[PDB]
DNA sequence: ATTGCCGAAGACGAAAAAA
DNA sequence: TTTTTTTCGTCTTCGGCAAT
């Protein structure tokens, strides 16, 4: 019975930042330890207040991190109780999408319109007739009695349950994991599951459902919540999908008591006349459609009033109910999506979305065409709903010392507190490579992306002088595919006149998960090249996921150009304007500090916390920007470090030197 | 102080009215003012040392050169570029490099860097073409704004780098001389401002000093390898163009695979009956023939061809004079090259010694020297000592010998040979020519004997053979 | 055949010198004392007293 | 010390990597100077023992000493390579199915053992070498790995797998620390 | 034990067999010298016995102790037996001899003081003639015969010792010559006089290889010989000019030859008889 | 001088010294090594033993003691002389006997010093005898605990084969020499170590 | 110990041929 | 002719040789 000396140091400030019930911010090592260490830190608070007892929720990016929190809760817990168990009699278990949970589902009603909502709820509809009458010839074979059963009720507390493992369990069983889990959620303390769930304010009504009582939330990697918010609070609608939903509701046989003047099928085509016109009218290369353009020609085509307007909304709910309760006794949704889209665009919601139509797929006589949506500018509106009473918020990234991003992005200030105890700056090393005479020229990046010269010397030549002088297992990150494929001939070579020529590995689009393994397993075991040794992949992609091999398997970084993005002349233009007129300073804030912890997650990645050793290089022109401020992992955590500085008279030459006092330690 | 300060040019000096009483200079001479001459405008120190400033109110506000590209130079070049914008004017004038390395570069960006309206001195019209060749990156839309500027023509904003012209003085259509108070010079005859002197040492000489001497010349850098004839005059320089940036650009710093590292070699040759006689009591032009031709030192250059030829190597040797070079290459039947040998036969005879593998030894007059692409090879034998300077057989080594094959890498590759009469007045430029070529970086030695030169065939086996020869030469 | 003894001093020379000590001999001031004879092309007998400056009379000259 | 008998199999690499001038010149002289000084040193503290000598050079490996308990045979071996130097990559499962085939043959009560000098990243056999490990620990042949400046992952287990022997090498200093290391004798 | 005497015996042999012309006894010696050894020796054969004496008293270098009083004992036998005895080689015996009894601090001051060693010592350190192998060890036994003495409170020695005073002018001489050795054997005599009584007392260089070749030039100091009365007469004083290899230079149908000075007499010598 | 050093050196009486004929000599040649060591430090101490046909024995008990050390090996050693086991009446000595002397010396001297700072100790054999079978546990025992107690014992071998103590050199990190001409004993002893 | 008047050798335009 | 190629001629550095 006991928890380290940090967690003991840590504990009262950490009870502290919790107090003040709304918000909060948290500063850990780049991976290993943080999330074990947060699970000890809320041990101190496990039953703060008896008559309620919060409950604790974590937000994760995608499923093999999510066992990492479930294997090391597991270590922590041991088990539910006394009878085997010291720190937290606590319950715990992973979620994610019924998309990823269930694959015979997906499979069965293969149709355009078949949305992952419309499948939970056919499938309950095929269960209740069964029950009602129907099991000798309409069950899904997913939904029944096992449901409810104590063998199938035991693993779950038992186990603390991976979400791999529940969909091994779910097949061969052949019962829905999804919905035994929906309903399991209540009884447990813990929950582990996506964030593209849970920051969607409709869905976090939903899954405060199933916890049933108040809670806390931890943001794992939260500068991740603003992209991901708008993308989830962002609606839209699709032309093949009313082409359907007219064929359903002409199918329905409609209705017999409309006046002569109209009838649902004809007011779809008022509809329906607008949306296609502006097709036509609209874009076809670039797009510039504002909330603004929208309602001109729905008002001159129609000719109408609000009363009738009123009326043929009513009108469409009530062939929509008709298709509802007609799709129930069928067991296998437009006509609702088309009736909501219509009905928000008749209303409002004018203080939160901006409607856009956007470049079809003409090219070819294909159907998905030009797509129109009520996209979500900014996420400050879209994520409020978590600060509000039934809940509270805690975020961090590992780093985030300089602080201001964060209260700069939510618009609210956090309590901040630092909450673990850092190890020396010399066990990590963090190298700028640009040139070494004055002749040394080719690297003005006035046009990057185009300038052969510049590529052939420094940005080829020295990753190929580093990575043969240090022979280690380095991997290359690049900006973009187009780069890494210009800079590495490879066996596999975009010209003739390409200049690297070494054995490195790539890691090209259509990555495959059993493919991407193999190269992993290839840089652990030997030689230079494999997945995160002597490998080229862009910063972006997978490989930033990483492995949780106990072995250091990385030793280099080398990113060749500064992970760096841009920004659409459409909405996201839109956000950089707005910014623009409240921050100013925009620029740096918005993009570049943005795309550096791009970065710093590949090199977090290779280095993963205290217990190891690691260097990280950035090849630009511009790389002094990038040092200001600090935006990178090179800046402050405690005072008696004694400085993490890189300058010197040739990087390669420093790195060996720096890898013999390793070895020596 | 010096808001209010007049500032005037009579005949070759400068004077200053109701002045702020500067330092390092006399005062009261003749008036209450002080007095200067227009060349010591130069000393720019003595008046920042003190703290002082000027201004140009005699000014013209016209347009100026741009020329933003950039090229690469050499590691140490660049670092003698880097060094010129440390140092400015008050501390910078002259730059010291061999005549086949990158002079040329370094006057085209030196001018681009400088960037001021400007005047560049050259001796020779091919040298111009060279730097046209060079300069093309800069050149404003490629050939419709470079012209000459000489003595047949004149056209257009620049050229050869910017108007380049010849230091003569024939007469009123030479280049400089005769323009030298119509244009250069921002502070007064304020049309230009800033001098570019390719081949420097020409200018120092007694006629040439004064077209640098009537003039202020604001900015002025001059390039050379030569850099003095064998009377040393440049103190001078210090004063006349400013003071020297850089010298050295050793072969010690460029070995493996780079260029070559030389052995240098003087050699001691004794002399042989009738030819001292003669020697001792002629005193005359001709005693100069007597101890280049001794047939013992014949003997010896004849040894070492053989020996450099048994090898294959390349092999240019060089004689100061026209009789000497003849009589020399017409016994040892080897082509040679001077002023009268036309351009078709140079370039058919350069052609073969560089690319034919049976023609490995040329025999070449001072008309390699200051201008001429002399080639490639690995051995040079210099007849005599010759007084031309003992820098020239320094800037003649570095332009024409490199390394030998395979062997690019080692402590020597190359072969350099300056053969010595004893017992005369060519052994006088020997202890200067040592001590020279070792503060230069290079390995120099003294060959004394050669007891193999006693074990095969070579000329003058008898008195009687040097007595034809001895006859020849006294007449 | 011991019929006359004269005490020299040999000098043996090489086939350039020689020939200035001769010069050395006349054409000289107070000189022309100093060669006796000359026995071969390369030995000379000469001096005695007059050694020391034949030698350092060739040395300054040169 | 006299209890017991030990066989060791010195296994060196002879790759191109080892013609660096990182420690004493290009590894190899360095390496095979102290390789004779430790050879020395080990038969004298082991007066009962044997000794074999193998090279992995330009992707094959060669016999440099066969297996005895003369030491002079091992340190005139050690000076005769020198002039041979180092090329290309190693062999290591071919270099470990020899010493095995002449360690397998020894009895019950004496060592079996294998000592490696690694400067490489890899090696060029095609054979399963995870198989011929699972055979190391079978057999009872202990397998030890004094690498330069390396940590490549089949190495180290394999040095673990056969008893527990990887270790970093950075200086001339910290290497004759290693070898004296190994002078010393197992518990009977 | 027994073997004892029989092995030490057989270099006591080899030793007598080669002792009397040159120095094969100093290595045998040596090993002699550590397997009342000196009265005993004292019957053999001097050289030899002078050189066991010399080393052993080196070798010594508890029962040490005894050692060393035991061979004060008979000092004096092997000082009777020092002079008395008194070439260059034995010369070097005998005071190499004494210089180590001196080290070994076993001789009497007194005694030494008036003593024909000491007078020896200086007398052959006076001398020009004497060769630098004499000097050396003249030189080390007056070093040493000083270094005996660390008190000169009690040593009549350190008077005689003054004598090295006179050695000034030897020093003179030597230095006039280009005699380095001896002149440093001087300085060690210099120096080690004032320790024991000091308290008591109150590319550049090729030019100069050429310019030491300028102060050499030839030329040679000679005899001409003419006006032969016949060839005969030339060619019998041309050949015994030649077997004496005193000719420079000879020319038989000049009837003329020429001698340098060295055998200038010889010749006129054989000209006077035949 | 800062570090205090015990030098032991045992003795091997055998017969085998009849041998050798001297004993005598061997004696003197040892006494003066030893006044030498004392007199390089004042921190050096020198034991003594002799390892006899029959035990081990303590021949005495620093430097201003030597005048006492020379008298007492002189009489010890004619103690010893005795007949019985005489000329190679035996051939082996008891080394095992009088290296565990030796320990057990180094010991109590190093726990004094240990009061105060450490100390350093070796152990030098003068050895005649040959080795036996019987020999081979006890000898090995005493040579292994100076091993792990890191005291190297070094062996001189005037004459006999004495395989153990060759062996007890190499695992002690010693110094063995087989002498050739055993007169030459004093310097092998001085030089040798 | 300085001035001052040849001869020798080299470099650049320009006049004179040659078509 | 037009255009080009040779020799001629002028200015200048540098090593002696008399003459103040």
């Amino acid at each position: 019975d006991y928890i380290y000396p940090e967690q003991f140091s840590y504990m009262r400030e950490l009870k502290r930042t919790l107090d003040a019930k709304g918000h909060g911010v948290l500063e850990m090592p780049s991976g290993t330890g943080k999330t074990v260490s947060l699970l000890a830190l809320i041990m101190a608070y496990q039953r703060a207040y008896p008559l309620e007892v919060t409950k604790l929720i974590y937000c994760s990016r995608t499923v093999p991190e999510i066992e990492k929190v479930i294997e090391e809760l597991r270590k922590l817990l041991n088990f539910y109780e006394k009878q085997e168990g010291e720190k937290l009699p606590f319950l715990g278990l992973a979620l994610s999408s019924r998309k990823n949970l269930c694959i015979h589902p997906e499979v069965t009603p293969l149709r355009f319109g078949k949305d992952v909502d419309g499948k939970c709820h056919s499938l309950t509809a095929s269960y209740v007739r069964a029950q009602y009458q129907h099991d000798t010839s309409l069950p899904h074979c997913r939904f029944y009695e096992e449901f409810d059963a104590h063998g199938r009720e035991v693993p779950l507390p038992a186990g603390i349950y991976n979400l791999d493992d529940l969909k091994a369990l779910g097949r061969r069983q052949g019962w829905c994991p999804y919905f035994l889990a929906r309903y399991s959620i209540l009884h447990a303390n813990v929950v582990v599951y996506s964030y593209h769930y849970l920051l969607d304010p409709k869905i976090a009504d939903l899954v405060s459902k199933e916890l049933a009582r108040k809670a806390v939330v931890v943001f794992d990697e939260a500068h991740n919540i603003d992209n991901v918010c708008i993308d989830s609070m962002s609606v839209n609608l699709t032309r093949r999908t009313l082409d359907r939903c007219q064929g359903n509701l002409e199918t329905l046989q409609k209705t017999v008591l409309r006046i002569k003047e109209t009838d649902e099928q004809r007011l779809r085509d008022e509809y329906r006349r607008l949306v296609e016109g502006l097709r036509e009218a609209s874009a076809a290369r670039e797009t510039d459609a504002h909330l603004a353009n929208p309602v001109l020609p729905d008002e001159v085509l129609q000719e109408a009033v609000p009363g009738s307007i009123r009326t043929a909304e009513h009108f469409l709910g009530f062939l929509r109910r008709l298709l509802e309760y007609v799709k129930w006794r069928l067991r296998v949704f437009s006509p609702l999506t088309l009736l909501a889209n219509f009905a928000t665009l008749v209303s409002t919601y004018a203080k939160g979305f901006t409607i856009i139509i956007e470049p079809f797929d003409d090219r070819t006589p294909t159907i998905a065409n030009p797509i129109l949506h009520f996209s979500c500018m900014d996420a400050s509106l879209a994520i409020k709903p978590v600060f509000e009473r039934f809940q509270s918020v805690i975020i961090t990234s590992g780093t985030l010392s300089p602080l201001d991003i964060y209260p700069k992005i939510l618009d609210f200030h956090p309590v901040t507190m630092a909450t673990f105890t850092m190890t020396l700056a010399r066990v990590c090393l963090c190298p700028m490579i640009i040139g070494r005479g004055n002749d040394q020229v080719a690297i003005s990046s006035k046009f990057e992306t185009r300038e052969d010269i510049a590529v052939i010397r420094n940005y080829g030549n020295l990753l190929l002088e580093m990575s043969a002088v240090v022979p280690d297992g380095i991997v290359a990150f690049f900006t973009s595919y187009q780069y890494m494929e210009s800079t590495v001939a490879s066996w596999y070579e975009q010209g003739i006149l390409e200049n690297i020529q070494r054995n490195k590995l790539l890691f090209i689009e259509t990555q495959d998960g059993a493919e991407t393994s193999v190269a992993l397993e290839k840089y652990q075991e030997a030689c230079e090249n494999g997945r995160g040794a002597i490998l080229l992949s862009v910063a972006r992609g997978k490989v930033s996921e990483g492995i949780d091999f106990v072995h250091h398997y990385g030793r280099a970084v080398i990113m060749f150009g500064v992970p760096y993005v841009y920004t659409q002349s459409r909405i996201l233009k839109a956000r950089l304007e707005y910014l623009r007129d409240q921050f100013q300073i925009r620029e740096n804030d918005f993009l570049t500090f943005d795309a550096m912890r791009h970065a710093a997650q590949c090199v977090g990645r290779a280095i993963r916390g205290k217990t190891d050793y690691g260097l990280m290089v950035f090849a630009d022109k511009r790389f002094a920007r990038g040092d200001k401020r600090g935006k990178l992992p090179r800046w402050i955590q405690e005072h008696l470090t004694d400085a993490n500085l890189n300058l010197t008279v040739d990087e390669g030459v420093q790195v060996a030197k720096y890898f013999l006092r390793q070895m020596a330690q | 102080i010096p808001m209010d300060l007049f500032d005037f040019y009579e005949q070759m000096d400068k004077d200053e009215e109701e002045e702020e009483e500067t330092q390092t200079v006399s005062f009261e001479v003749k008036q209450e003012m002080i007095e200067e001459l227009q060349k010591r405008c130069i000393h720019l120190e003595y008046p920042l040392l003190a703290e002082y400033d000027f201004r140009n109110d005699s000014v013209n506000p016209d347009i100026n050169i741009d020329l933003k590209p950039t090229a690469v130079l050499r590691p140490y070049q660049e670092k003698s570029l880097r060094k010129m914008f440390g140092n400015g004017r008050a501390r910078s004038g002259v730059i010291v490099l061999p005549c086949g390395a990158g002079k040329s570069l370094v006057g085209v960006t030196a001018a681009c860097t400088v960037r001021k309206r400007c005047l560049v001195l050259g001796n020779s019209a091919v040298s111009v073409e060279q730097w046209k060749a060079q300069f093309k990156m800069w050149s404003t839309i490629d050939d419709s704004q470079i012209c000459r500027f000489t003595s047949d023509a004149k056209d257009k904003p620049i050229g050869c780098s910017v108007a380049i012209s010849t230091y003569s003085m024939l007469g009123h259509t030479t280049k400089r001389s005769w323009e030298a108070e119509r244009v250069m010079e921002w502070l007064k005859t304020q049309e230009w401002g800033l001098m570019i002197l390719d081949e420097v040492h020409t200018i120092p000489a007694k006629m040439f000093r004064r077209v640098l001497t009537i003039v202020q010349a604001h900015c002025k850098l001059g390039l050379t390898a030569t850099l003095v004839r064998e009377d040393d005059k440049i103190v001078d320089l210090n004063f006349l163009i400013g003071p020297k940036l850089y010298e050295a650009n050793w072969m010690e710093l460029q070995n493996n695979g780079y260029i070559a590292k030389v052995q240098c070699a003087e050699v001691w040759c004794p002399m042989s009956p009738e030819f001292y006689r003669e020697y001792v009591a002629i005193k005359t032009k001709k005693r100069i023939l007597l101890y280049t031709m001794n047939p013992n030192k014949f003997r010896a250059c004849q040894f070492l061809i053989k020996f450099h030829e048994r090898r294959n190597d390349k092999i240019i040797v060089f004689a100061d004079n026209v009789f000497a070079l003849k009589e020399y290459a017409i016994r040892l039947n080897k082509p040679y090259i001077y002023g009268p040998t036309s351009q078709g036969e140079r370039m058919q005879i350069l052609q073969n010694f560089k690319h034919n593998p049976k023609i490995n030894t040329i025999f070449i007059s001072k008309v390699g020297d200051t201008s001429f692409d002399l080639p490639e090879a690995n051995v040079l034998i210099q007849i005599s000592s010759h007084g031309g300077s003992r820098r020239q057989e320094a800037q003649r080594l570095g332009r024409v010998l490199r390394a030998k094959k395979g062997m690019v890498a080692e402590e020597y590759n190359a072969f350099f040979y300056s053969l010595v009469s004893q017992d005369t007045q060519e052994m006088a430029y020997s202890t200067k020519r040592q001590r020279f070529l070792v503060d230069q970086g290079y390995s120099f030695k003294v060959i004394t004997k050669l007891a193999g030169m006693e074990e095969e065939d070579l000329a003058f086996s008898t008195k009687e053979e040097q007595q034809q020869l001895l006859q020849k030469v006294l007449a | 055949m011991v019929n006359v003894l004269k005490g020299v001093l040999i000098e043996c020379d090489p086939a350039m010198k020689q020939f200035l000590l001769y010069l050395d001999e006349s054409n000289a001031l107070g000189k022309k004392f100093i060669i006796q004879d000359i026995d071969d092309t390369h030995v000379f007998v000469i001096a005695e007293l007059v050694n020391v400056l034949q030698e350092r009379v060739g040395e300054l000259m040169d | 010390r006299l209890g017991m008998m030990r066989h060791l199999y010195v296994v060196v690499d002879g790759s191109r990597t080892m013609e660096d001038q990182d420690l004493k010149p290009n590894r190899l002289t360095c390496t095979l100077k102290l390789l004779e000084y430790f050879v020395e040193e080990y038969f004298d503290q082991n007066p009962i023992s044997q000794i074999g000598i193998i090279v992995t050079k330009s992707k094959r490996a060669e016999k440099l000493t066969e297996l005895s308990g003369n030491p002079r045979k091992h340190i005139t071996s050690l000076k005769k390579a020198v002039d041979m130097t180092c090329h290309g990559e190693p062999s290591l499962y071919n270099s470990l199915s020899i010493a095995m085939q002449t360690l397998k043959h020894m009895p019950g009560h004496t060592s079996r053992e294998v000592l490696i000098i690694f400067s490489s990243l890899t090696t060029c056999d095609p054979s399963n070498i995870y198989d011929l490990i699972k055979t190391l620990k079978a057999a009872k042949i202990r397998v030890s790995v004094i690498g330069l400046s390396a940590e490549v992952r089949v190495c180290t287990v394999l040095a673990r797998e056969t008893g527990g022997t990887y270790h970093v090498i950075l200086d001339e200093s910290h290497y004759k620390e290693l070898l004296t290391h190994h002078v010393s004798p197992p518990p009977a | 034990p027994g073997v004892l005497d029989r092995l030490y015996g057989h270099p006591a042999t080899c030793l007598a067999v080669f002792r009397e012309l040159p120095s094969l006894a100093k290595n045998w010696v040596m090993r002699m010298l550590f397997l009342k050894k000196e009265f005993s020796k004292a019957q053999e054969e001097s050289t030899g016995l002078l050189s066991g004496l010399r080393i052993w008293h080196t070798q010594l270098l508890n029962l040490r102790i005894a050692l060393l009083g035991g061979g004060k004992a008979w000092s004096d036998d092997t000082s009777q037996l020092g002079p008395d005895k008194h070439v260059l080689h034995f010369m070097v015996g005998s005071p190499s001899a004494a210089v180590s009894q001196d080290l070994a601090q076993l001789l009497s001051q007194a005694g030494l003081m008036k003593s024909t060693e000491p007078g020896e010592p200086p007398c052959i350190t006076s001398a020009g003639f004497q060769f630098l192998l004499l000097d050396t060890p003249a030189q080390l036994w007056y070093f040493m015969l000083q270094y005996l003495q660390t008190a000169q409170s009690r040593g009549m020695d350190l008077v005689e010792i003054l004598s090295f005073l006179f050695q000034l002018s030897f020093s003179t001489l030597g230095k006039d010559y280009s005699v380095e050795g001896m002149s440093d054997s001087l300085l060690n005599f210099l120096q080690h006089l004032r320790e024991f009584g000091l308290v008591f007392q109150r590319t550049d260089q090729i030019r100069l290889w050429e310019l030491e070749r300028d102060r050499l030039r030839f030329t040679e100091g000679v005899l001409y010989n003419q006006f032969l009365s016949q060839v005969d007469f030339e060619l019998l004083l041309a050949h015994a000019r030649e077997l004496g290899v005193l000719v420079f230079e000879n020319s038989a149908k000049r009837l003329m030859v020429v001698t340098p000075a060295g055998h200038s007499d010889v010749k006129r010598f054989w000209k006077r008889q035949k | 001088e800062d570090e205090l050093n015990l030098l032991v050196i045992v003795v091997d009486a055998n017969p085998i010294w009849w041998g050798k004929q001297t004993l005598s000599k061997c004696i003197d040649a040892v006494m003066v090594l030893g006044n030498s060591h004392l007199f390089m430090n004042r921190s050096n101490k020198l034991a003594v033993i002799a390892s006899h046909i029959q035990e081990s024995r303590f021949l005495y008990p620093k430097y201003e003691l030597l005048t006492s050390a020379n008298e007492v090996i002189v009489e010890e050693i004619k103690d010893l002389m005795t007949k019985s086991d005489i000329k190679g009446q035996h051939t082996e000595t008891l080394l095992a006997g009088s290296l565990a002397k030796a320990l057990c010396y180094i010991h109590r001297m190093n726990k004094e010093v240990k009061d105060n700072q450490e100390m350093k100790s070796r152990i030098l054999v003068i050895k005649a005898a040959e080795d036996s079978a019987l020999q081979y546990m006890n000898f090995m025992n005493v040579i292994f605990a100076a091993q792990k107690q890191n005291i190297l014992i070094d062996a001189c071998v005037l004459d006999s084969d004495s395989g153990l103590l060759q062996q007890a050199c190499d695992i002690t990190g010693g110094l063995y020499l087989k002498v050739p001409q055993m007169p030459s004993l004093l310097q092998y002893l001085l030089w040798v170590f």
